[PDB]
């Protein structure tokens, strides 16, 4: 007699019947259910090299809304009835690619390639509430992001090709 | 120095703990899969419909894998002639359809039974007479032609002709098939862990069925729990399917062969049907010979053409024969392709050269040893394919094996027991043996090696071949040891691999000492030739100064080595060029008694001469003609593989099929390498020795022919000369039904019967 | 000592203590198959691909482990492991006189290159009896020597001699659906009573065509005349068979080459085989029946003179 | 409402606490102990690639026994208060050999290998038995011991050395 | 030739995907354990005792 | 045998493209589509004794011993380029194999004239320089002091 959790990850359905309070989502992603594009960077929310988005109904506003959050930081029995999503539900090299995908990496936005889950997460989010933004809400969705590699110059280039 | 001392193969220590590593003793991946493929249980049908539903009951049942899943070819083999999974049509009772990838290996197992499989028979060719009959042959006629055969039978005092099989062989490797295929999800990388001979091709057919590049595809080999050819191209069977598996899943995933399926699906040794006539004069002197040779290839070509072609090199054995004509043809047949297994066609060409030679002794009613001996060739004699016979040391062999086994007086103590024993008889017969060595192709001729000397001097050999048990890695060691004047304890060898050695031939041939011991020679020369300069400057150093000395100088402390065998390149147009780089020989004497009323037989007594040059490691040597002879004698004598009249196979496991026992060995065994004949044509004068021994558990068949004889001369008839016909392997139903007799014949109830 | 019970996703097992509680389950559930070395019921399973959802284990249950040194003969429980027979038996012929270890030496024999040490520790007497493949080795033995079987259920209990009716179909025995073999006595041997067995030195099909034979005389008081006959084979048939025909007609005839000669014609007859009988070997296996006769015939002769 | 199935393997308890019926000796020591020196050679009782000794306390006879046993046809819930030795048992190279071990080794009765541990647990329960064993009962031990690399010879050499 | 071109680096768009396999994105084994490490925390000191 | 070739090298990957340019160096020294040629990993069984990733060098170093290698394998080669001149690659290792030639080699480079010496301030220390020049500006908040990087 403890509850089954019950959440959804890449559009397929997890039940969990003896769900850890202290297991975080990226525990969870990477350990049980063998997702690892989503990064351990810091575990203190700082990195944003674990973002995924999460998608619910709120029964507030009616609508399903999309938000981006560190999965280092994500109780898994706070997800109860909730969508994740992450780098590897949106697309792969084996069948095609997300055009956030392919922006980030034809423009050298990608060194090492620890951090671009994450920033591909971020931008993914935004263009889920905003198909089209502006160079001003580009930079803003990134403020949780940390890459120790390209400078930042390059990655911000490539998905300026989304504004307007 | 090691080279010529008898140490123990290096992993024996570990074997006999437990701790030596096999295949699937490899630690499972958390989400590792396990696959049992689904088999034909028809030899020649149409495939209506495979139905999967009940599988997809069993619990952890993932998927069914069929032809349609491949994403890349569905044809594969050495000739591009079989399929990874079979379409349309099933062309055996072992065919592979599918495959079932589960959780568990037993949860694998329980869905592959429960898979149904809906036929429409087809004609099925399943015999050679069969094969014969219908036309049904891979290629044309192979033939090896010297002298004149018409004269030769004119100028014969008299002509004897003939039929004669010899059954085929399952390998019965104690580990079976095996292979752990890990996708790595990038770029179609995959790593494969397999208990194969060739690594090369199972990693070309892996990246074939896939349609990936070969660069893409890593195959390791660490050791294989027994080969014996059987690992040498259908281990990609296998391997081309687990690595399906795992593509299409993206787990690891493994499989490992039960008993029962690798002796179905994997193959075995050729079935050879012979058709022969000699010439001979009364002296025993052969004259002419014409031998037709048909082997039972199964339903793909594999390595079936190449056997042939070294069978029809071996059907000579030891003997000079002026005027000889062989040929051989490929039948295709509806049963498991058959493949190597240790010998390769010679086994077989030299069993119907013995038994014709036999009967030619018995026709002209003189004793065997002297007319195998008046016939033999001598040092410097052409072959039948006109390859000189330099070295030749079987009589040498010969007259130390007379001997040493005390033959002729022991053969006076046979007919004493003969005279005093009605229904127990004995019987002695001394078989010589010679053996190409190289491989027929002249293209896999060719052996790598890479070195590394790391900068605590220690050294890290890495070579083309496979480590099977045959004590190649111990070999390479010695070798590597005495190159570098080092000590053995500071070389180590680890595993086989595509990415260290590219595009090795498959461990085979015999040849694996001789070719990779001269390129781990040359390995070590290069390195030897870069540390020079330091030993010149600190001659009285150690060789741990020397190589840090030049890792700090910046010389290179690693490099490759190569060897291609020199000379080689038979032409079957001109009946010239080397086909072997030289010849390994012997002599084998046996005794056995047979129970005439129950078929039953006791080997009594071997001795074995092998001419093995100088050897590398005595210990290893022995141990490979005592093993080589051991499986000749299963060969003849006690391995049978039955079928059903719809072609398939009944004999599926050990207690249906028997292969030599502790109790099977002759009570006295005794083997001994020749003395001083060192060979001047490979790595410090040692001769291969894995396969030329084999042939010589024949001495034990032709000892049981001669107690059969004797068997017949006390209860069948009063014809000395008569020739009978004994297929192999002489089980005791050939045996019994052979000493014809009072109960054979029902003379026994009153009847009257075709006995004395 | 209790009873366990053990739960897999297909089968139910369970450990029974004493026989009392293995007649109530028999009782209960008729179709519960036992085992005890699993040797046979493994092989079922892996390779025949039968199920058995219930399955009982009576090998902690003393009787079934029980040897009885008796008047008439030693009894063993019928899940005494081969090997425990095997030590028995042995230790029996080198204590007591050669005339009465007739039988226990034809087991002998037949136990002689028989498996390997690991099967023969844990493989059962009554798992080889009512296994009843036609090519048993024991089989022909207890057949021919008239072994006793105790055979056993909530509130039955019988004592049968084996013989030809026991085993009336493939893979069958005289057995209730509820009953189980609890105990087997191999008979000490009479006076001018005498006891051979053989077997074929091949396997080729997995149970099927692999002769083995148990046969015995018993003379009348100090003569060569007999008075009973018994020759059992394996491997000749779809179970284990008598030549009943060809014996019964030798009564009161005496041991000499015209018995030979009439026991030969009767088994040539009697046990003929098709072209297309299964397991082939036709020839080679009517060879078989003979030789093995006169092997038995010349025997006698020496243990008569 | 099963029991708990209890049995020693190496001098050392295993509770196993959902016994299936259908397990083998061996696929419990492979796959759930993960002691890999037993090997499965055919499954069928021929081969004894998987000898394994057991030993129980006999209420019968009072006595300790110890007999070999073939892991690949011995179910687990036979094994109720059974002890289990395998290879790794008796020594090994990072501790001291047995002289069973020494000896097979030392005397070339090892090509391959993989029959080796099933043969030095037939020689080992043999020795357990009979510590000074005949030539003959030496022999014997085997029947249920196949090696295809050796022709047996070395073997039976280098254990002759315990008889007489 | 693409020397002197500016071609993407060749794992970029699997590390877009989250492909591209870093050390801890390796499988575990069945048997995998875990290591953490037991660490000073003073500057300079004698170790006493470890409990 | 199927033409494919891996490449591999003393040198990681951690970001800097080392793997990249080794691929297009490879590919120029080879004169061969960059899509045959692959790098899967570091290890040291296949390249011993590797000093570290480290000096800004890899390029250079790696790049070197690589195309040595290169040079090895089309001398190999060459023969049968001649034999077949309208023939493509793939064809051209395939005749090679058959010939038993080796299609396995090593490459080594050891930068030349390095040696300084603090006891005599004398030998180059460097093989040579690399040059930058950067102009920046700044905004200062006097009264947080925050800045912003302008240009
Ligand atoms: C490798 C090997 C070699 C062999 N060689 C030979 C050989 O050469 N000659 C030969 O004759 N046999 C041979 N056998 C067969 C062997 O003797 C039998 O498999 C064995 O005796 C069966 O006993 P078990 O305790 O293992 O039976 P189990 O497999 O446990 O059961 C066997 C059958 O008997 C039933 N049963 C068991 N006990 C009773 C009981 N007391 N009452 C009623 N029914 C019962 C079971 O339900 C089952 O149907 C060989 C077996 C192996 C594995
Ligand atoms: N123990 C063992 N010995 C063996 C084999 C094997 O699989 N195991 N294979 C045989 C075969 S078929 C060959 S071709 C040679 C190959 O080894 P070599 O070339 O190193 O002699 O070993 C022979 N001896
Ligand atoms: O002669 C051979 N040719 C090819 N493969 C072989 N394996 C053994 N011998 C040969
Ligand atoms: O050439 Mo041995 O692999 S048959
Ligand atoms: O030389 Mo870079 O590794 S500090
Ligand atoms: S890992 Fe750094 S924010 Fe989650
Ligand atoms: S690419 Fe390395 S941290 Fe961003
Ligand atoms: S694996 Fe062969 S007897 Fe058990
Ligand atoms: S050493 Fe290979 S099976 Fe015995």
């Amino acid at each position: 007699t403890a509850d089954e959790l019950v959440f959804f990850v890449n559009g397929k359905k997890v039940v969990e019947k003896n769900a850890d309070p202290e297991t975080t989502l990226l525990a969870y992603l990477r350990r049980k259910l063998g997702l690892r594009g989503t990064k351990l960077g810091c575990g203190e929310g700082g990195c944003g090299a674990c973002t995924v988005m999460l998608s619910k109904y709120d029964r507030l506003q009616d609508k399903i809304i999309h938000f981006s959050a560190n999965a280092c930081l994500a109780p898994i029995c706070t997800l109860h009835h909730v969508a994740v999503t992450t780098v590897e539900g949106i697309g792969s090299t084996k069948t095609r690619l997300h055009p956030v995908q392919e922006r980030i990496a034809k423009s050298h936005g990608s060194q090492c390639g620890f951090c671009t889950p994450g920033i591909v997460m971020s931008m993914y989010t935004l263009l889920r509430n905003q198909p089209e933004p502006t160079v001003e809400e580009i930079e803003d969705a990134f403020q949780g992001n940390l890459c120790r590699c390209t400078g930042y110059r390059p990655i911000l280039q490539g998905f300026r090709t989304f504004a307007k | 120095d090691t080279v010529g001392r008898p140490l123990p193969h290096l992993a024996a220590a570990m074997q006999a703990s437990g701790e030596a590593v096999y295949c699937d003793d490899i630690p499972r991946y958390e989400n590792e899969l396990f696959l049992r493929l689904v088999t034909s249980t028809r030899a020649h049908a149409k495939i209506k419909s495979i139905d999967v539903s009940e599988a997809q009951k069993v619990p952890g049942f993932v998927c069914f894998l069929s032809a349609d899943d491949i994403p890349g070819s569905n044809e594969t083999g050495l000739f591009n002639d079989e399929t990874v999974f079979a379409k349309d049509t099933v062309t055996c009772v072992g065919h592979i359809i599918g495959a079932v990838v589960a959780d568990t290996p037993e949860h694998a197992e329980r869905a592959a039974h429960v898979v149904k499989v809906t036929y429409e028979d087809l004609p099925a060719i399943i015999t050679i007479e069969d094969a014969i009959k219908n036309n049904s042959f891979y290629g044309s006629e192979l033939k090896i032609e010297k002298g004149d055969l018409k004269k030769g039978f004119s100028e014969a005092d008299n002509v004897v002709s003939g039929e004669l099989y010899i059954g085929g062989q399952d390998h019965f490797y104690l580990e079976t098939h095996c292979t752990i295929a890990i996708p790595k999800g990038e770029e179609g990388e995959m790593e494969l862990f397999v208990s194969t001979q060739n690594a090369m091709k199972t990693q070309s057919f892996v990246a074939k069925m896939l349609g990936v590049p070969v660069n893409r595809i890593l195959v390791r080999v660490k050791r294989m729990g027994g080969g014996f050819g059987g690992k040498e191209t259908r281990s990609t069977l296998v391997s081309v399917a687990v690595a399906l598996a795992a593509y299409k899943t993206g787990h690891p995933v493994r499989c490992m062969l039960d008993r029962n399926e690798d002796m179905l699906i994997t193959g075995g040794r050729h079935p050879f049907l012979a058709r022969y006539k000699v010439g001979f004069m009364k002296t025993g002197t052969i004259v002419a010979l014409e031998v037709d040779h048909y082997s039972n290839a199964g339903n793909s070509r594999d390595l079936s053409h190449s056997i042939m072609e070294r069978a029809l090199f071996h059907m000579d054995n030891c003997y000079k024969i002026p005027n000889i004509r062989g040929t051989g043809r490929l039948c295709k047949t509806n049963l498991s392709s058959n493949t190597a297994f240790r010998g390769f066609g010679g086994p077989q060409a030299l069993f119907i050269a013995e038994n014709w030679m036999s009967e030619v002794a018995v026709t002209c009613g003189l004793p065997a040893e002297e007319v195998r001996w008046k016939n033999m060739y001598k040092e410097g004699d052409l072959t039948h394919f006109n390859q000189r016979l330099e070295g030749f040391s079987v009589p040498r062999c010969w007259d130390e094996c007379l001997k040493s086994s005390q033959y002729y007086a022991r053969k006076s103590e046979v007919d004493k027991f003969n005279k005093e024993n009605c229904w127990k008889k004995r019987g002695l017969c001394i078989i010589p043996t010679k053996f190409g060595i190289s491989f027929t192709v002249p293209f896999l001729n060719q052996a790598g090696a890479l070195i590394h000397v790391y900068t605590d001097g220690s050294v890290l050999v890495s070579h083309g071949g496979t480590e099977m048990g045959q004590g190649l890695h111990t070999k390479m060691v010695q070798v590597a040891s005495k190159a570098l004047k080092i000590p053995i304890s500071k070389i180590y060898i680890s595993e086989t691999s595509t990415n260290t050695v590219p595009n090795s031939s498959p461990t085979a041939a015999s040849v694996s000492t001789d070719i990779y011991g001269q390129a781990v020679y040359e390995a070590c020369q290069t390195i030897l030739k870069r540390l020079e300069p330091f030993k010149k400057k600190n001659p009285d150093g150690s060789w741990e100064d020397w190589v840090m000395a030049a890792y700090q100088d910046r010389v290179s402390l690693s490099t490759t080595g190569f060897y291609r065998t020199p000379n080689l390149g038979y032409s079957f147009e001109t009946n010239s060029g080397n086909a072997f780089h030289y010849f390994t020989y012997g002599v084998a004497c046996s005794e056995v008694e047979i129970d005439c009323l129950t078929g039953d037989h006791k080997n009594l007594r071997t001795d074995i001469v092998m001419d093995v040059g100088s050897s590398l490691n005595p210990a290893i040597d022995i141990g490979q003609v005592e093993g080589a002879f051991v499986q000749g004698l299963g060969l003849f004598t006690l391995e049978e593989l039955h079928y059903s009249p719809e072609g398939s196979l009944h004999t599926r496991g050990p207690s249906t099929y028997k292969i030599p026992a502790f109790g099977s060995i002759p009570t006295e065994f005794r083997v001994s390498l020749l003395r001083d004949c060192p060979n001047k044509k490979a790595i410090y004068a040692s001769k291969a020795v894995g396969e030329p021994p084999l042939f010589l558990g024949a001495s034990v068949f032709f000892a049981i022919k001669d107690a059969i004889r004797a068997a017949r001369a006390q209860h069948t008839n009063n014809n000395t000369k008569e020739l009978f016909r004994l297929d192999s392997p002489a089980t005791p139903e050939k045996i019994r039904n052979a000493c014809v007799d009072k109960f054979t014949t029902l003379c026994v109830t009153g009847a009257p019967g075709n006995c004395k | 000592p209790k009873q366990l019970r053990f739960e897999g996703e297909r089968v139910t097992w369970i450990q029974a203590s004493t026989l009392k509680e293995l007649l109530d389950l028999k009782a209960q559930h008729p179709e519960a198959k036992l085992v005890v070395g699993n040797t046979e019921i493994g092989i079922e399973m892996k390779f025949k691909n039968q199920l058995f959802p219930m399955i009982i284990c009576p090998a902690w249950i003393p009787e079934l482990n029980a040897v009885e040194h008796g008047p008439e003969g030693i009894s063993f429980g019928a899940a005494c492991a081969l090997s425990s027979v095997e030590k028995t038996l042995l230790e029996a012929v080198a204590k007591l006189p050669t005339q009465k270890t007739e039988v226990f030496r034809g087991v002998l024999e037949q136990l002689r290159w028989f498996a390997g040490k690991q099967v023969k520790s844990v493989a059962s007497l009554g798992g080889n009896i009512i296994t009843a493949s036609p090519i048993s080795d024991l089989n022909p033995v207890f057949m021919a020597s008239g072994t006793k079987l105790t055979i056993v259920s909530r509130g039955t209990r019988r004592t049968v001699p084996m013989d030809h009716t026991f085993f009336p179909s493939y893979r069958k025995t005289l057995l209730g659906p509820e009953e189980i073999l609890l105990s087997i006595e191999i008979p000490y041997s009479r006076e001018d009573e005498f006891f051979s067995a053989f077997k074929q030195a091949s396997r080729r099909e997995d149970d099927i065509a692999k002769v083995t034979c148990g046969m015995r005389v018993l003379f009348q008081p100090g003569s060569m005349q007999v008075k009973e006959l018994a020759l059992c084979y394996g491997g000749m048939a779809d179970r284990t068979i008598s030549a009943l025909k060809t014996t019964q007609k030798q009564l009161s005839k005496f041991w000499n080459e015209k018995l030979l000669q009439d026991v030969c014609a009767g088994l040539a007859e009697e046990l003929s085989l098709s072209p297309d009988a299964p397991g082939g070997m036709i020839e080679f296996r009517r060879t078989l029946t003979l030789s093995f006769f006169f092997k038995f015939y010349l025997t006698v002769l020496k243990k008569l003179g």
